[PDB]
């Protein structure tokens, strides 16, 4: 009799600490090297696939990003790494990061019409300003926040007080409008001391317009930083404002609660149960070495590059 | 609610601040914190024109020498400088409960 | 510049129904509560009623049980004629908008800011 | 380390393929290899279990969620991106030091598993079977199938075949 | 002679990576899965186990919570995670957090009568009394801090210089009452327009008032920011202020500077080297599966139910 | 991996009560499961030392200190929620494998500390005691209490006691 | 043939797990467990030694240690542990260790003069000075800003911008002055409600100085909030104030990007591949128990003082 | 582990400096002391990549970035600072865990060598060798200095030598 080990002509290698390039009978390949390179849906809903739109032109509608006005039911946001039609109008989101983490667990939204335009009496929606956002000509402001002018040369006090009655968390998003100087105030906003005193059972603000001298960005020396808050059921927004208020059209009903993220990166249809930003993965690995961010049931991120269990006899 | 005007009739001249009371019988401090009280200004032969509305905040066109102010069941309306367009009867409405009602209305007039 | 225009005749007399319409000419109808508001002679003004643009409907006690509520979209229009009307029902009759989205999730008061010129009914035998 | 691959062995074989391990029986009634399923199966139960428990305390590790951190916050982002980084690092350590460790004691377990059939086979035969260098026992007494299937099945009574010569 | 190894008749459990129940001769277990259930004396010193009351409740005095107007040497400062009378008056203490990680190392707060109530000739200290926070049932305000008024129709400028004059860290609590509108100012401040401009050494702040309308929480509109401040030693602070000062009244010398934290799991009698928010740890064994949140001589957590070292064989 | 413990030793004598080894001896003197406190002792030292080996290295862990966070400091909060929870998940890795790792370690060298004893007393009787698969030597000599004394004791001589017969 | 095994007269100890204190053969140290105690020049280029000075009083020149008149290329900023010299003016830099950040990124300096001081043309450039900086024994301000006052009995508004045409970042620097009180305000600047408003892509601000009574540190009960910006090129700061305007009167161009950290501990004339704040490391050895703080192609720190691996026999 | 180092060798040669491993031949045409340099280069290429690796691995340490916060940022440093000292406490236990496993693994893989060199000398002798308890070979058959290197070089052959008489 002999006793022995059997073998094979098989090329697949392992490592060692103390040797390498071992070459192995059989040895599972725990590392996912392949990508479809496509992003698809994830267990059979598809993505938000914001195409050259960021989430502050998404949630404020840009004319520019138009195809999401009634969105289904997500499992994770895409976006560019640097999109162009990002807040048209210069400025920034403040507590911009906050949202965008805040979304990363929101799996729909409802866009429900908490504030009609009919409830601007004594404010006029002639707003055409806003050369920065072209969509089919003659631009004039998002969609989701009305940037309200004086009517009659007047502008009173914005007094609201909407009350979450639906039993889930609204979304509001509002903002101020830092102009340019005192001439586009008297011009726009016949109060030249204005601001905004936002009033929810939690939040307490008092916001004025930085009015000052600045730089050419998207062809336009303005600024309107944006502000964001969650309402609860049975809580109340309270706006006052008398200038340079960005009001609220539409409120985001979260309807639907879970886990997603948002990608930053640049659409297939096939099956994939992991997801990742360069490219959608679908295997039963353990590890993976794609990229950092992912959602779903996935794979561990391994910087590695050739990670091999050695399930066979050298 | 029943409401009273402690002037019936405020005789103000112009080009001197002037002030008028308006007292309810009962919290007309609505919920949202707002009061709910307008002023409204009627001229001889015109209809009801909105000064102010929630307590202070002015209307649209009307000029900054009107302000109001008061929480509880006691208001004050106050023009800081008087003119003769200003001579009419002022009313104090409350908004608070489905029955509004007026008060009696200050008929301001040039003394 | 929205007006609100009274229809309807300036006379009447007694034990029937004063006719008169509210044309909203320059607006329109949607998204507004309406209200009526008389003011006797030598009278502070009394609140009648109001209709929300869906047609919900609220009374003033003293004249609850008496007046016709009723909303016609169609033409931009709103008309509450009186009925049953005594002697003491002299006013003048003006329309009002009403801004007070008292119920629903929404509540926000500006408060009558349009109101019509007023027409001068007289209950008279 | 244990010393049977690359160690007295000369080398694997091409003729078995029904499991990890097994014997080759040069016999009169024929000449041929057979598996042995008693070593494999434990040898393929390990390496399962082994697989199982590198996928369970492998289940939870850092899920690098997407925390971005603007402008004139370098502080908190770079503090974000060098734990994230850091996490990264320290699982990437973990896990290419358990795969590299696991290959060398799942190679060195072979090791184990080809000296303990060795030793297994040694010690049912003793003295009877003449130990050759490589892997190898020429048995002094005939050999039938009946006494190859007990060794490989385990149930080899030494007293008999206990003829010296 | 015959080789061989010890047999017991032992059933203990351990795991190895190839096969995961090991029948073990008595092996050691090194992870301590009880405890006591209850909370014990940290090293014979008395948590302070605040029932129903929380550290802002604590620091800042609330009638609901008198049986800590004096306190002795504690380890601990023990909280409900949902505390019912924790601010009854509206309000958000700013740097709340922060205060709660200064007193996860201070072990000893000397009250120390840093500004009797007697130093108040022109302002009203007794009428301040908020329904929010009842004494028993009748009103009445926190007592660590004064929420003056104006008195004889008259709010004058407090301008009142503490100086440390100590060898200790005094911590000030102080606040700005945001009021819900003029009318509330003008009941209670004679001047509309106030400021509270509060300085240190390392610390300038000017505060206004946001009287903005807002939601009703405990039966009250207004709300009441606070603000705390550590004194170094030979420090002086400097409040100024012409309104809406919630002056401090009473401040807390830290005696005694060491190791703390703050639990917020809902008292025994017993001794324990290191306790949990659950329970209390007492066994010395290297790890516990108790809770994340230990201080003092204690094991290191682990998130597993099975940590059997197998000391023994089989 | 020595495949001794459950191999070619069917089972851990429950005679000796004194050491985790030992020998017992069958001779008209008594059985006598006699333990070795030499080999015992060396192993008893071993896993107390390692023992005391992990306790210094887990200590100075992460010390979780429950810091909470605001409102609008979601990701800061979720910064320390993510990197307490990596800490604890490194930790009980770091835990999980360790005593994985050093319970094959332990229940394999408590194996070779066995066949340690195996075969030091092997090549002690080079030729005079046969090596049964069973685990137990069977003297050609004969072999009095002074003897299995002094093969506890590892002063056995050869020459001496050579007796082929 | 007898087997065994090399032996000598070798004491190196080593450890393991199960066995400690355990001598071996030829045992390869790989922590170095020593240092030079000397800052040695990082890549052959010298370090900035910057003896008793701050960052902040580096940027914002301090005039009692002022050798920074031309700055050569360097790998790490040698700051003081313990700040002396630190900001002679009391104050607080925002963002000061942000900055601090971003300085461990430049790795060269050049002082561009942005601003001459023939800019200013109704404004007391160099005549206004204080007692906390003291250079030749007498009062001289920092010299990298302008502490500006009012001439001719009259403060005009500032209104300057600046063009970053130089292709490369600026670094930008300027302040605000807290003064004591309001006859403060006065003496210095003409107008008691002073702004100073800044205007860049992605930054507005609009600073009003918190007036008030502060403690005495360093002599001046006053105190200077320093702010600073990088503007990209081809972007225009634009300042504007009337009053309070510490002004700018150098900028710091980036000319060289890389590698540095900002170390606190203390020069040797000698030149070393890796330093730690103590001293200097050179060898191959791949750890180190000096310092966590390392710059260059260092080892990797351990927190330890015994990891001889074994690669000896025994 | 195996018990070679230490164990069944007494102690180590000091006349020998040439390799690790070696025979110290003793033959009537001269004694001396040799090195089996062919599993002495696979033991040093074992320890130089276990040493590549070792520094491989440890080019990835979570590298201490400076960073400083504010008095009013005391969550934020406690943050950063038990980040670093969690970080480093990590890179610690991994660092001393790796120096004391790889330490005890290469103290054990120079015993496996030695017990290897022991083990191909045992089975290529086989028969014609007397094997000692002190870790050496008594030859039955004369042996001259080209057989003491023959043994030495892998190449020797039982057919001829074969006679024990
Ligand atoms: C390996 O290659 C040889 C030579 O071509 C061939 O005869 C043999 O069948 C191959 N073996 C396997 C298992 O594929
Ligand atoms: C191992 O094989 C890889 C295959 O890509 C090759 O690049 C490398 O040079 C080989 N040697 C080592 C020591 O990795
Ligand atoms: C600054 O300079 C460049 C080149 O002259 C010019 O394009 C730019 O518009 C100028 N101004 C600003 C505010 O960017
Ligand atoms: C919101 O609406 C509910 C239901 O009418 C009411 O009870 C509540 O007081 C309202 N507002 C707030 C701020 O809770
Ligand atoms: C995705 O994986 C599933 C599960 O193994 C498989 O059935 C399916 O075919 C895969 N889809 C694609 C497109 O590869
Ligand atoms: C094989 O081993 C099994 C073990 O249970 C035994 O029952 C059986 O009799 C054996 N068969 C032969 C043919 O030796
Ligand atoms: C173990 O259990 C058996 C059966 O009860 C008994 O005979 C034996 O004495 C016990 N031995 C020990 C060591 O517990
Ligand atoms: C091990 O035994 C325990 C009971 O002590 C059981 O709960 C567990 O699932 C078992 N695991 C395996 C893999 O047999
Ligand atoms: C530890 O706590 C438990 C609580 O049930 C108690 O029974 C035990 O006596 C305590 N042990 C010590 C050593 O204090
Ligand atoms: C505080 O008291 C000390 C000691 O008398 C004194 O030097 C210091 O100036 C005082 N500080 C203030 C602000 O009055
Ligand atoms: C045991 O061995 C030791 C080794 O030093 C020896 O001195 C002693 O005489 C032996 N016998 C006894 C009974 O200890
Ligand atoms: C190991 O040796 C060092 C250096 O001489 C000594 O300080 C230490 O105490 C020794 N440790 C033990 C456990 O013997
Ligand atoms: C290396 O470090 C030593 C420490 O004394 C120093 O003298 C030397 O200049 C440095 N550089 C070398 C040796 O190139
Ligand atoms: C070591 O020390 C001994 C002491 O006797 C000496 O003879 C020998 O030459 C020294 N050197 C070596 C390499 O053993
Ligand atoms: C030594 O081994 C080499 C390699 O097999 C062989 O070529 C050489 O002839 C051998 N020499 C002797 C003397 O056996």
């Amino acid at each position: 009799i002999c006793i022995g080990y059997h073998a094979n002509n098989s090329t697949e290698q392992v490592d060692t600490i103390m040797e390498k390039n071992v070459t192995v009978t059989h040895a599972q390949d725990i590392l996912e090297k392949t990508h479809n390179g496509k992003l698809c849906d994830l267990n059979g809903v598809k993505p938000l696939i914001l195409k050259d739109c960021s989430v502050a032109g998404w949630l404020l509608g840009n004319p520019m990003c138009d195809e999401f006005i009634r969105v289904p039911e997500w499992s994770y946001i895409v976006e560019r790494d640097n999109p162009a039609n990002d807040l048209c109008y210069p400025g920034s989101l403040n507590d911009y990061e906050e949202l965008k983490h805040l979304l990363s667990r929101i799996n729909h939204f409802e866009k429900i019409l908490i504030i009609p335009k009919s409830s601007w009496p004594n404010h006029e929606t002639s707003l055409g300003v806003s050369a920065a956002c072209p969509y089919q000509g003659a631009p004039s402001f998002f969609r989701n926040v009305v940037w309200l002018i004086k009517k009659d040369d007047a502008y009173p006090t914005i007094k609201i007080s909407y009350n979450n009655t639906n039993r889930e968390d609204l979304l509001i998003l509002w903002g101020i409008h830092h102009s340019n100087n005192a001439e586009e105030q008297t011009n726009l906003y016949k109060n030249p001391t204005t601001y905004i005193s936002v009033g929810t059972s939690t939040l307490n603000q008092r916001l004025v317009p930085k009015i000052a001298t600045r730089s050419q960005v998207n062809g336009q020396r303005g600024r309107m930083d944006f502000f964001w808050t969650i309402l609860k059921p049975d809580d109340a927004i309270h706006f006052e404002s008398n200038g340079n208020f960005i009001a609220p059209e539409y409120a985001y009903k979260i309807v639907k609660k879970g886990d997603s993220t948002i990608m930053k990166s640049g659409y297939g249809h096939c099956n994939t149960k992991c997801q990742t930003p360069v490219g959608a993965i679908n295997s039963s690995m353990p590890f993976h070495n794609i990229h950092p961010l992912t959602i779903g049931e996935c794979p561990k991120y391994v910087k590695s590059n050739k990670l091999v269990l050695a399930t066979g006899l050298r | 609610i029943v409401m009273t005007q402690s002037p019936l009739s405020l005789p103000v001249t112009p080009g001197e601040p002037a002030s008028m009371s308006c007292r309810s019988s009962q919290s007309l401090l609505h919920s949202y914190g707002s009061n709910y009280l307008d002023w409204y200004l009627q001229k001889p032969g015109q209809s009801p024109q909105l000064l102010i509305y929630l307590g202070s905040y002015r209307a649209s066109g009307v000029s900054d020498r009107f302000s109001g102010s008061g929480s509880g069941t006691n208001f004050t309306l106050k023009i800081s400088r008087v003119e003769a367009e200003d001579v009419g009867v002022y009313y104090c409405m409350q908004a608070l409960q489905t029955p509004f009602t007026f008060g009696p209305g200050t008929k301001v007039d040039i003394k | 510049q929205v007006q609100l225009q009274e229809s309807g005749p300036g006379l009447v007399k007694p034990s029937e129904t004063l006719s008169l319409t509210c044309t909203v000419s320059g607006g329109s109808i949607s998204s507004y509560y309406w209200s009526w508001i008389r003011q006797p002679p030598g009278k502070g003004l009394e609140w009648i009623g109001y209709i929300y643009y869906s047609g919900s409907t609220n009374y003033n006690p003293s004249l609850k049980s008496r007046v016709t509520i009723s909303v016609d979209t169609a033409k931009n229009q709103f008309s509450l004629n009186l009925n049953s009307v005594t002697a003491a029902d002299t006013a003048v009759y003006y329309c009002a908008r009403d801004l007070r989205e008292w119920s629903g999730a929404l509540n926000y008061y500006y408060g009558m800011d349009v109101w019509g010129q007023g027409t001068p009914v007289t209950v008279s035998s | 380390l244990f010393g049977a691959i690359a160690g007295f062995i000369e080398g694997g074989w091409q003729g078995m393929v029904d499991g990890w391990y097994g014997y080759h029986h040069s016999n009169e009634q024929g000449s041929g290899y057979a598996a042995d399923k008693e070593s494999t199966q434990k040898a393929i139960d390990g390496v399962t279990n082994k697989v199982n428990s590198i996928i369970d305390k492998m289940n939870t590790q850092f899920e690098a969620v997407g925390r971005e951190f603007n402008n004139l916050e370098r502080r908190i982002e770079n503090l974000n991106k060098k734990m994230e980084d850091g996490f990264l690092d320290v699982w990437t350590y973990n896990a290419e030091l358990l795969v590299l460790m696991e290959n060398e004691r799942t190679l060195d377990f072979h090791d184990s598993n080809v000296k303990n059939l060795y030793d297994k086979v040694r010690l049912q035969l003793r003295d009877n079977a003449k130990e050759l260098g490589n892997g190898c026992f020429e048995f002094y007494h005939k050999c039938d199938n009946e006494c190859m299937e007990s060794v490989r099945n385990g149930t080899y009574y030494y007293p008999q075949y206990s003829e010296e010569a």
